């Protein structure tokens, strides 16, 4: 029983249980947290292309035999990585000796293999990193801002006796390089001074990288932090400024994190069954729009737009030179003193990335490199970004939002830097109608003092005007005092409203599991929806709107009815007649003629709908036909007699 | 952080003297803490939010110094609709010259300029510590509205909206 001082890790016992887990593991986490030999196939696959790296999922937690290994590697990673390098080589040579093979032992005897563990739980950034968590594994999610040029560190070093020329290679050991004093060979026995040569010595690459951290949860009063992480060999120039990066390594102490792995790429069954059962209902399209904000009012178009705005859409790209993102940039205008700021805060409390307001490249002289240093939109290269008081904003800063409207790029051309870079999220801007607060005697394009070029490129505008009257604002005051009726809203659960935790899980599952295609079948209704605004930015906005309609309700194929409402959306977002009486009159005359011309009067309403509307073009309002038949019910011309047969008077 | 004056006075009274003598940069930051009490700044230094509570007290004068009865109050006040729409209480402290009521103001200023004592009424002026303690004791109270006051509130709001709704 070998016990290291201050360590509860035995070598041979952990070696045997690591080998027992490695020779036998077939998706046990899918059973207790089809295939066969989950680790034998990957290890037998990686040995031919030369990749010495092994990505390990800390599967070690759900396994029956290795629960004592996962609770041993979180406190001491430096010892377990060093003994894992020996055990992986031992189990690989045990795999070599089991089968017939060629000369592969000539290179694996001196080759080294390592392990990169990354599947660990989340933490609260650097704020939860107390001094009891030093030399432990930790994970940080955020964005990197500055990458120092790789610096060569000397793993080895050459020494030459300048008078007799015999060479000596020395290596590193905890940060010291012993410099030999005098020659020792037999040809140069004399005592003389050696010389260090470096242009012939291998160097470990080292690099310090600035990282802007952002956890899943942030405490009240906390500001974003800039952590200086440091990468080493075989991982240099793989992480650079501009990406949402999950990183993991060992927290050291000024404090830093020594990275063991980077991640440049990125629920239960009963919850998935509840999601599938709640996704089959018809009123889900309004249910969500009611459950997104139950403390306010209806706002169907506005709440439906912010719901599908956070649903996102479809972001498809080409192989080398093309990209497109399902995105909508929204603007709000109209009457003041309503829920606008509420929304502007609520969404900041929903997204994990966003600022309540662009970044800028800088030639950092210390490291001679083009770092980036930011916040606002730049930080939210994912999620949403909230801007209030759009009309009071200056004209010099409107040119950067003119590029992020549909191009999602930053083009800086200044002293020291000419760089175009990635910058796509979506804006949510609240504006005001100049001093007008909207006027009915002026057009919409002049009342808000907003330029036409920059507003036609806007994907969605919202007239959130009040237009105060009766039997509306009375319900507004009643709903605002209904939670003042009781001192505590414990009675908020008996209504059709989904909870927040179920809603974000359904939204996160739908955003990462559905890639809907826009078929050619919805072509005909799109053309005519475009010409009504024409009698390309609106078309690009409505296809992202239609694919977001397809993103909801668990659909992989877009449908013909889904664009109808989308257009109604953009037609309602910007907004008893005598002609309606004439419409009802000719509809009553036409329905009396087509109900009395045939012999078989026993014919229902659905057969009537498919027999009078298919010989002509698009759908007329069925509620007007219901009002016309109710008018004939009052004049005793037709008899309803149930929903299965519609017959006239005798 | 080095806030102008909204940051050292976090929880309290923030007052503005000569409100119409300011500019648009002051108004855009005053309206932001007037609506939502959480200034947010996103500049090359930081992109952060400072939260403070400030019961904005404002003192202003019209366009021509005094009032004008031939002018409308929307034209007499140079502030826009979103500014005073957020302002729930606006006090039109207008002076009107009279024969009887001006003598009491004159008697009161000559009485306080004659000596530091207040007029001989059957009431004693309370010192700052006692009502400061009363304000600190009353601030922990959380009142809950009833239903009989709810039916009066919604009817008065409906009547006020219809009367206000030129």
């Amino acid at each position: 029983l070998r016990i290291i001082w201050g360590t509860n890790v035995s070598i041979q016992e952990c070696t045997t249980n690591f080998r027992n887990f490695l020779m036998s593991f077939k998706y046990k986490f899918r059973k207790i947290l089809d295939e066969e030999l989950y680790y034998i196939k990957q290890l037998n696959e990686m040995r031919e292309l030369g990749t010495s790296n092994l990505n390990l999922d800390a599967n070690l937690l759900a396994y029956k035999q290795t629960e004592d290994l996962y609770h041993q590697l979180l406190n001491y990673p430096q010892e377990v990585i060093s003994i894992m390098d020996q055990t992986i080589k031992d189990c690989m040579v045990s795999l070599i000796v089991d089968n017939n093979l060629d000369y592969d032992l000539d290179e694996i005897e001196t080759k080294f293999y390592k392990v990169r563990p990354y599947n660990v739980g989340s933490c609260k950034g650097m704020r939860e990193l107390n001094p009891n968590d030093i030399d432990k594994l930790i994970n940080l999610k955020g964005l990197v801002l500055r990458s120092t040029p790789v610096i060569p560190d000397m793993k080895v070093a050459f020494f030459k006796c300048n008078v007799c020329d015999h060479t000596m290679a020395v290596e590193i050991d905890r940060g010291v390089i012993q410099e030999p004093a005098r020659c020792e060979r037999i040809d140069c026995n004399e005592p003389n001074s050696m010389s260090l040569i470096h242009n012939r010595c291998s160097f470990a690459d080292k690099q310090v990288i600035k990282l802007q951290e952002t956890p899943d949860f942030v405490p009240d009063g906390q500001t974003p932090h800039s952590i200086s992480l440091c990468v080493y060999d075989e991982l240099v120039d793989s992480c650079r400024a501009g990406d949402r990066i999950e990183v993991t390594g060992t927290f050291r102490s000024k404090t830093y994190v020594d990275v063991v792995h980077v991640k440049k790429v990125s629920i239960t069954d009963q919850d998935l069954a509840k999601i599938r059962e709640v996704a089959a209902r018809e009123d889900l399209y309004s249910l969500l729009a009611r459950s997104i904000a139950p403390s306010i009012y209806e706002l169907e178009d506005v709440k439906k737009g912010i719901l599908l705005q956070l649903f996102g859409g479809t972001n498809k790209t080409f192989t080398k030179g093309g990209r497109y993102r399902g995105d909508i940039n929204i603007l709000l205008c109209g009457d003041p003193s309503t829920s606008k700021s509420q929304i502007l805060q609520y969404v900041h409390k929903i997204t994990p990335r966003g600022v309540y307001t662009t970044a800028y490249i800088t030639r950092d002289v210390d490291t001679k490199q083009l770092v980036l240093e930011s916040g606002a939109l730049v930080l939210s290269d994912g999620g949403v970004c909230c801007i209030d008081e759009f009309d009071k904003m200056s004209d010099s800063t409107r040119s950067v939002l003119h590029e992020v409207m549909e191009q999602q790029t930053i083009s800086i051309a200044k002293a020291g830097i000419i760089t175009t870079l990635n910058a796509r999220s979506s804006i949510l801007a609240s504006a005001n109608p100049i001093g007008s607060r909207y006027n009915p005697n002026l057009p919409v394009t002049e009342n808000i003092d907003l330029p036409p070029p920059l507003l036609s490129r806007f994907d969605l505008v919202y007239l959130v005007l009040d237009k105060v009257d009766e039997k509306n604002d009375r319900e507004l005051a009643k709903h605002l005092t209904n939670l003042y009726l009781e001192d505590k809203p414990e009675h908020i659960s008996q209504d059709d409203v989904l909870p927040v935790e179920f809603l974000t899980m359904y939204i996160s599952y739908a955003k990462e599991h559905i890639h809907p295609i826009i078929t050619e079948a919805a072509k005909t209704e799109l053309v005519r929806a475009y010409v009504g605004m024409r009698k390309t930015r609106q078309l690009e906005s409505m296809i992202r709107l239609a694919e977001a309609h397809a993103k909801m309700k668990l659909k992989n194929v877009v449908e013909l009815e889904d664009v109808q409402e989308a257009v109604r959306l953009i037609r309602s977002a910007i907004k008893k007649s005598v002609i309606q009486r004439k419409l009802q009159e000719d509809l009553s005359r036409e329905i009396m003629n087509v109900l009395k011309d045939q012999a078989s009067d026993s014919m229902s309403f659905n057969e009537l709908i498919k027999q009078i509307n298919e010989h002509s073009q698009d759908r007329v309002e069925s509620s007007d036909i219901q009002e016309a038949l109710s008018r004939l019910q009052q004049e005793d011309k037709v008899i309803v007699l149930g929903e299965g047969v519609r017959r006239s008077v005798r | 952080l080095e806030g102008g004056a909204l940051v050292l006075a976090d929880n309290g009274i923030c007052c503005i003297d000569e409100f119409d003598k300011m500019d648009e940069s002051d108004r855009t930051a005053i309206h932001e803490v007037m609506e939502q009490q959480t200034i947010s700044i996103s500049k090359a230094g930081i992109n952060t939010t400072l939260n403070a509570r400030t019961s904005i007290l404002a003192a202003a004068n019209p366009l021509y110094g005094r009032y004008n009865p031939r002018l409308s109050p929307l034209d007499n006040i140079n502030l826009p609709a979103a500014l005073l729409s957020r302002f729930d209480i606006l006090f039109l402290m207008l002076d009107i010259p009279s024969r009887d009521d001006d003598e009491k103001l004159a008697e009161h200023v000559t009485y306080v300029h004659m000596h530091n004592k207040q007029p001989d009424l059957d009431f004693t002026p309370v010192e700052p510590s006692k009502m400061r303690e009363y304000i600190a004791y009353a601030k922990t109270k959380r009142p809950v509205m009833s239903e009989a006051v709810n039916d009066y509130v919604v009817q008065a709001y409906i009547r006020l909206r219809q009367d206000s709704k030129d």
